[PDB]
Parts: C-alpha cells; structure tokens; sequence
C-alpha cells in the first residue's frame, strides 16, 4: 500500500539549501551536528524538474490578478473586478500581499470566464468563484503535495459559503539528513599568518572538484490516497509515481541543472511495499566517520544494510511478508549485503527499475503510459 | 593593512533575545556599526564610554571592505565577519556597551600581501551582479495600466541567456573584465546566487512649528536591494602593481555594503 | 499484578507535539531543558491508531446531536434533540456543547429511540438520555482510560438525575521526555511565488520550529480493575493488552508528519510484572552525553540497565517476585550492563514477546482472542 | 521530606502495646518510601522512589 523510497546521494556545496543568513541548513541527529536539506526544497525541486514537466499542473501564486490578466484580455481584469477575492474572503492586510492559493494552472480559463462577465456584477460572482477555487484540485502535484487553503477571519461573512478546500497529502518527505558530521569550510583568516605551502595539503589537494557530502533521503507515497485524490484515473497516478521517482533520482535541489553527468544518479534506492511506514534513519545515529571519501558511500550502504536486516527480521509479522527492489551502479557491493533477502531483483538501470516498480504496483510499464 | 574577525552566535536558544543575530538582518545596520568602529580622535577623549549622541560627522569616513559568511565550529553554528580596512580598527570602542553581540572576542591580524608572477591563488569572492542597461525603463505599470512611456538609465541585476547556464554566464562576466584588474581565472565555480536586503532612514522636512528653526525633521525609511553572487576558484597573477591595487580596493559596485572583498590564499 | 512497559525511542527531526504558538513542547527535568511529548497526545495517537482500530468503541464527540442525526436520519430532529441535550447538564454553551462527552459507540443508536419518543419527550426524554449516558462505558478504550463527565451547572432544577459517571482508570501514561539536553531549531521557510513579477523586496522569511531527541516512554496497565471495568471479560482484557502493546510499539503521533516524516521504531522495550508501579525515569537525571565510540541509543540503554539493576537489588522484597522480558530487534541492543543479564528472557521479535506476555497473563494466545 | 516519630508518646498512645508500636513504625517506614500522592497521576505518572533515606 506504500511506495516507500530510501535514497543515498551526494551533493556538492554548490547545490545545497540555505537560510535567511545564507548559511547551509543543519540539524542535530543523535546528538551530533549534521547537514540538512528541507522537505519543501526537495518537494518543489521535483515540481520544477525537467522530468515532471509533462504533468506540472498547478501554480502557487500570490498575484492571481496578473496570472488572470493575460487570460482575460480586457479592462475588467483589475479594479474591484479582480479585488473580488476580498468579498470572497481573503486576509489582505493580516497577510503580506493577500494569501497564496494552490490553484491548478489549467483552470484559469474558468476564472477568466467569470471575471469577463460583469452583468451580474460582484454579487453572486464573489461566491461562485469559491466553488471553482475549491474544485481546482485535479492535478498531479496538487495530489502529491496537498493544499490547505483556508478562508480569512473577518471577510468570510458577507453571505459567504466555503466547502472543504483542504485535500489530504499523498506524499511525505523527510528532511534529508547526512550520514556523517558536518565538515567545516576552509578558513580564510589564516592567510595573513601562514601559508599552506607550494601546492600542498590544506590547500591544493584537488580532490576531484570539491568536498561532497553523503545524504540520506526518505519518501513515502501512499497509493490509495493518491488514487482517491485524482478521482480515479489509475494509470495517471502510475505515471505520476514513475515521473516522481525518475525526477527524484536525478534532480539537484538548487540550480545548475545536470545535462548528462551520471553522478546525479543516486547510489542506492530501496523501493519497498509495506502497509506501515518505517524509516531507516536510525541506521546513522552512530556517525559514519572515515578519512577516505571513496568508501564513505560504501560503508554508508553497509550500515543501512545492517539496520534494514535487523529491522526487517525483528519487527516481522507473518500476515504481510513483503519484499522490495534495489538499485546501484553494480559498484558498492550490491550482491553481498544481507544475503539478498530483501533485494530480490537487483537492478543496474533506472528505466528497468521504474518498469519493475510499475509491474509490481499494477502490472504496467514505464514506456507504455506517458499521456492522460 | 589589517584583517579583523568577528564571531556571532547563530544557534543558541531561539526563545531568548539574540541581539547579535538580529543585527545581521539589516546590512545598513552592519555598515553603520562598522563605521562606528572607527573613532576620530577627540571623540574618544570627549566620550570614552560612547554615551553622547551618535553623529556621522564625528567619525572618520575611510573606506573598508567586509564579508559575512557562515561556518561550523565543532558542534555549533557561527557567523564570521571578515573586515578588511586600511586604518587600524578599534573594536574595543565599538562593542563596549554591546558585549553580548559577539559570542567570541574580536581578532585582528596584520596583512602584508604580495605575490609575484607564478602564484596559483585560491580565491573566494562575493560580487554584486549589477549592470546599467541602456533600456531598463519599460515602465511596466501594474493594475489596469500595463504600458506607459518613460525612459531612464538605472542599475539592475545581471541576466543570462535562457539557453546558457548562470555558472558559465557569471564566469564570462568576471573574465570579460578580468585583465583590467590583473588576474587570469582557471576555475570559476558558482556557490550562491541571491539577494541582500536593507533599510535606511532619511530626514524629511515637515512643516515648521512656532520658531522651528529649520523645519521639523521626521525619519522616512527607504529600502535597499542588491543582487549578490558568491563564488570560489583558482586564479593566477600578472602585473602585481595592479593586483595590489585590486586587493586594496574592491571589485564591482556597492563596495560599502559587504561586496567586493577578494579573499586569496596562496598556493 | 501490574504490567509495566518502558520504551526507548529515537526520532529524526520531527516536531511531533506542538505548542499553541508553534514551538515544540519542552520541560525541565534535572535542571536542564528536555523535549517532551504530552501524555494525552500519546494516548490519542494510540487510541485512533491502526492496530487499535478493532477495539475502538467510543467517541469523544463535542457535537453529539450531529452524531444522533447522523445515524437515524431526519436531520430536523437536531432542533428536536439539541435543546434536550441542553437540559441534561450541557449548559447550552458556545458550541453545540462545550462539555466533551466520552461514550460507547453503540449506545448512540439507543439515543435514536429517544428521537422517536415524541410522546415521552421533555423531562422523560432527558432522564432517559441521562440514563444512557451514565450506563454507556463498556468499551475497551473507555475502560482503558478514564471518564469524568461532570455535567455543567445551570441545568434543569427539577429532575436532573445522574449516576456515578466517573470511571476511575486502567492505564497511566507519563509525559515522554528526552534523555539529553534538547536543542530546538528554526526552519526558515519562505513562500516562493510562481509567476515572476512579485515586485516585493523585504523580509518575507518565516519561522517554523522542530527538534530531534531520544524519548523515554512509560506505560502501566493494571491487570485487575481493567477486567473489573470490562465486567469479567478476561479474553477481551487480554486482547486489549496485546493490541495496546502492538499499537504503542508501532504508532507515532501524527503531528507535522507530512513535512518531517519521522516514522521511527523503538529500539528497546522492557516489560515487567510487579505489584507496585516503579518509573525508571530517574536514570536520565544526568543528561546522556554522547561519546565518539558509541551512539545515543546504546548509552541510553546502558544507563537504563544500570538503574534497573540498582532498583532490582535495592527495593527488593521476598514475597513479591519480579519477572521481566527485554525486547530489541534481532538482539541489536541487549540490556547492556557488564556481564550481568537482568531480564529473565531476552526476546528478538515483537509478536513473540506479545505472545509471551499473553501466555504469562494466564494462558491467552494471539489467535482466538481477536 | 522530613518525618519525626516519638516512641514514648506512641507507646503511651497505644496503651503500652509495644507489639503494635514496632509494627506501626516499621510499616510507616515501609509505606513512606513506596507511596506517592495520587494527585494527577493518570496523566503525569511519576511513581518514583527515594534515592537516599537517613
């Protein structure tokens, strides 16, 4: 019932997540300082990824007036005709520039249709817009991310009715934590007192390009809530799942999009089909300390393998004994951890893994369904 | 010249007042405080404890360069401010009523940089990606109005082609002006691309009272927005008489608000 | 005989239990600040869980008339029944009734009969309704928890008749506290606009808070007074104990799980049988500092084993024996205390320990009781 | 916590029954180290034991 995904990745300091002061995000896990990528950063980078461009239904826009302006094409695209949302009920002054709406992008034609007719005026138009706003949830990333848009506290009483605008999320993303302690950056105040040498250590080491950082990522898609969010259309939900998996495999959270480097591919995927969500984040409570960064990923997979074996044969029940898949570049000992009890199908190809996941879910294949 | 180091606590208990962390919200406040760190002689003798009203004309207006970055010290998050100037700063006089601003006491080291031809320095630099466009005034009006006509020349943020990358675009933007300041870049890696915000008061003359003697002055706050790009890399040198002047001054505009500081480590 | 459960859990950055402003709940224990999950939050997470869905037979409904018209139909009977609820001691407060009622899930249907008793309305309907409310307690969760239900005053002054609606207890849950000094954080979130042309340059950053910790939970089930509340149903009591063990082992609070996703499983459960309740929360009076050689969970289990052994050889009686198990997944974390093994039976599986507790209880199995 | 018991006054209160007085003192010392107030324990279960008794 779940399409639980556990990933182990690398990310250069060029591609990270920052805060209001520009510092990279951090967290404490197991009492030690770590590196963190927020869930909203990973959630949005899937939407803006090139793999999710096919579906990409929905805009979270503060300025609905400017979005509807080029769809309306008339003088009636502003004034109180587009301040109609205040009579519909918005927190205009208690929130900075109104409130955000998670509106589907292929529904602005209806908003243009209502605003382009002023025969009924603001009366009965400030409230019939509410039904279109509430019904604008048929969208892939609206189904995954889920919206909560609520009416205001003072302007929702002018003969205003509202239905359940909130749609339940069908995807849970954890804050991606590293598997080791946070490496400090290079000091630059020491340049006035001493020198590292003539292309020597603490300096011109090269180290390929930079100092990467291993990251453990966690996703939990629920198939039933995803299907009920889209009101049927089971093949479209399957396409959404496959596109999301392909996007999450090869997308950097920040800019500098990869064209074809093959280092953006994750070193380990663990697609599992439980009915109760289990996180293996407790594999790295003990920090993964090492001097060599070549085998850091390898021993991280080793620790994850030990913990997943422990959990899967310790919390095991006979009613639903389920197995999963696994991907690696046939490099970091994929045959030889936990004696392939959970591994079953060992896959070295992204598209073949997506095909296997789609086969296990409903029996489809990735290359077949790409449309509505 | 001298390099100064200030350490500010970024973490700590988030339910307590943290005036050191709140100070980094406005970059004009940072610039003003660093300017107050430059007493002008008789100000120290008249006010040793810094309690008389603050006056910009009572302090020296010598330029300085600073950079605010972030780091981790063992198990704690810290914000580091590196101040590069030409006169000896006095951090004792500046924070003597604000010892709680800094988690650690300030440091200062004398800098004597000179590099002959043949040095492959490792550099870090935060520039202001600014450019003056020939046609930056389309007057994109809002609301019902969408297009009215006026023209002016203004400074705006750097833009890149939709078929190109920001990394390569900023690399060629830096390399295009590079031989004027006297270095050759081997690698240019983009690490950050964002904005820097601030606010500034300005006096305004509202109407004269009964013998107001030069109108009634009221503060009005105007915003400050900059586009910042931080990048590291490796660069060689040529014409060290030009590179020393490059190190003494800054690179790019808005030098007084944290930009233009070039940090170089010899290799 | 008293059944005691002590758990140690470790959580990824979660913000599981939240304050009214938005900060995580904290407390002070030993003079240092600790992250804390409230007892009522844990009880409600277990109560509406998945494994406990079989025995769920009660509602904490604040709008009981909506449930009354939600089964028998004829929604107009709301304005036949709600005022009747205002006469039984519910004061006709700001909501439908601000006095939350705890009541078995079946007896609402009996209240439907009060809906169709138009000939015997007014005072007779209110008195009969009070009789149903007072005599609706046979539910595995209302027997597990308590029920005060003291009706609000300013009711009818004629025939307000009430029995002893108070049902004492069967389960005590302590506030789960961390074993180390908490380090709360702020996640600086921003709301990125989709269309370029915002034309807003200011401080639009936000503040959302979270923390990560290793918690110590402590439950306690009284074997008697639970069968007494269940009216002698020993098999239903055994099923309640087993399913409570399952749900408490495999359920976490659903607070901001869509953005933090911290479904972590406990790495140690200690079940004891004793005549008086003891809480080992005094083990972590000293904060558990982390060393490089070990991790947080191993040190926590070590200090817990230290305190358990010192209690065992301390307040020790000859008439009262103590027998305890010790759960850990695949014996990853044994009850570490030198060469001294404390519990009488180490167990490496969950359902095996549930069966072991159940067949210690007097010969119950996990097959026929469900 | 501090408790004080008068032996001679207890014996005089119990009509000189030393068998009941010793039992009373022993059961008091046993009950004072294993009982806690019952106020709000179904939601704040704090059944702790003394760490040192003099």
């Amino acid at each position: 019932m779940l399409i639980e995904i556990h990933m182990i990745q690398n990310h250069s300091p060029a591609n990270l997540n920052r805060d209001d002061l520009g510092a990279p995000k951090t967290c404490y896990f197991g009492g030690v300082l770590r590196s963190r990528i927020s869930s909203q950063c990973i959630k949005r980078s899937i939407r803006t990824s090139n793999d999710f461009k096919a579906l990409l239904g929905g805009v979270r826009t503060r300025r609905l007036a400017d979005l509807i302006q080029q769809e309306a094409g008339e003088t009636e695209c502003w004034k109180k005709a587009q301040e109609i949302l205040n009579k519909c009920g918005f927190k205009n002054k208690d929130d900075n520039t109104k409130m955000l709406v998670f509106m589907s992008k292929d529904k602005i034609k209806d908003l243009a249709r209502i605003v382009l007719d002023n025969s009924l005026g603001l009366t009965e138009a400030a409230q019939q817009v509410a039904n279109v706003i509430a019904q604008a949830t048929l969208a892939p990333d609206i189904a995954l991310c889920g919206r909560m848009l609520e009416p205001n506290d003072k302007d929702k009483d002018k003969k205003v009715k509202w239905s359940n605008t909130t749609v339940e999320a069908a995807l849970q993303v954890a804050h991606a934590i590293s598997t080791h302690i946070a490496r400090p950056e290079i000091d630059y105040f020491v340049a006035a007192d001493d020198v590292p040498g003539e292309d020597a250590g603490a300096g011109h080491i090269g180290e390929s390009m930079f100092a990467s950082a291993c990251f453990y990522k966690y996703f939990s898609i629920d198939w039933e809530q995803l299907v009920k969010n889209l009101k049927g259309d089971t093949n479209l939900a399957a396409h959404t799942v496959g596109a999301f998996l392909l996007a999450a495999a090869k997308t950097n959270p920040s800019g500098k999009q990869n064209s074809f480097a093959a280092h953006n591919y994750p070193d380990g995927i663990l697609v599992e089909f439980k009915n109760s969500p289990i996180s293996y984040a407790n594999a790295f409570v003990r920090p993964v300390s090492v001097v060599k960064e070549s085998d850091l990923v390898e021993q991280s997979i080793g620790q994850l393998s030990n913990y997943v074996n422990d959990i899967r044969l310790g919390y095991y029940d006979e009613q639903s004994p389920v197995i999963g898949f696994w991907f690696s570049p046939n490099n970091r000992y994929p045959l030889g951890y936990k004696h392939s009890k959970l591994a079953s199908r060992n896959i070295g190809n992204l598209n073949e893994l997506v095909g296997a996941v789609l086969d296990y879910i409903g029996g489809f294949k990735w290359e077949e369904v790409q449309k509505s | 010249i001298y390099l100064s180091r200030l350490l500010i606590d970024t973490g700590g208990n988030p339910d307590r007042p943290r005036p050191g962390r709140k100070w980094l919200d406005n970059i004009y406040n940072v610039h003003r405080r660093l300017s107050m760190a430059f007493p002008s002689g008789l100000r120290r003798e008249q006010d040793p404890h810094f309690l008389k009203p603050f006056s910009p004309n009572d302090f020296q207006k010598t330029p300085f360069l600073f950079r605010v970055d972030n780091n981790i010290d063992g198990n704690d998050k810290r914000a580091i401010i590196i101040v590069q100037s030409v006169l000896e700063p006095d951090w004792d006089y500046c924070f003597q009523n604000a010892l709680d601003f800094l988690a650690a006491p300030p440091e200062t080291k004398e800098y004597n940089p000179e590099f002959k031809a043949g040095q492959l320095l490792r550099f870090r630099l935060r520039v202001n990606a600014s450019v003056r466009r020939h046609i930056p005034e389309m007057v994109q009006q809002d609301g019902q109005t969408i297009e009215t006509g006026k023209i002016l020349h203004k400074r705006v943020s750097l833009t890149w082609d939709a078929s190109s990358t920001p990394d390569q675009a900023l690399a060629d933007w830096l390399a295009a002006k590079s031989p004027k300041l006297g270095f050759t870049l081997q690698r240019c890696e983009l690490l950050q691309l964002g904005w820097v915000y601030g606010s500034k008061p300005e006096p305004k003359n509202v109407k004269v009272k009964e013998q107001g003697q030069g109108y009634w002055r009221e503060h009005k706050y105007n915003p400050l927005r900059f586009r910042a790009a931080l990048l590291e890399g490796v660069l060689e040198v040529d014409d060290p008489k030009l590179f020393l002047k490059t190190l003494s001054s800054g690179i790019g505009k808005a030098k007084s608000f944290g930009f233009g500081l070039l940090s170089v480590l010899p290799i």
